[PDB]
């Protein structure tokens, strides 16, 4: 399986 | 091809995602049960997924 | 129902989780994440699931 990295804005 | 969500399904919160190889949801490791330790090596199918695929039984 | 006695990844016996809609029981160790904790409420085990993902790609 695969992971991601996202950040969203605060 | 597919388009995974931002955020997670559970808290709602980005960050690391594991994504679900069926649908579009995504997961905070830490957010599923029991909690992952490690991000699986094959097809990982979400909850609601899995919840999908009974429901589909359950109703033929 | 009645269980099967060996895992259906290692073909070992042991301390054996049992699929909850089939005959086949699993190691713990032997799922892939693999486990330390049992899984809880209803369990359907990766055969079973791929069985109803065989079905969804004719549905
Ligand atoms: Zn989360
Ligand atoms: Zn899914
Ligand atoms: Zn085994
Ligand atoms: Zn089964």
């Amino acid at each position: 399986a695969r992971t991601k990295q996202t950040a969203r804005k605060s | 091809h597919m388009i995974h969500e931002d955020f997670c399904s559970v808290c709602r919160k980005s960050g690391q995602l594991l994504m679900c190889d069926t649908c579009s949801r995504v997961y905070h490791l830490d957010c599923l049960d029991p909690p992952l330790k490690t991000i699986p090596k094959g097809m990982w199918i979400c909850p609601r997924c899995q919840d999908q695929m009974l429901k589909k039984e359950e109703a033929i």
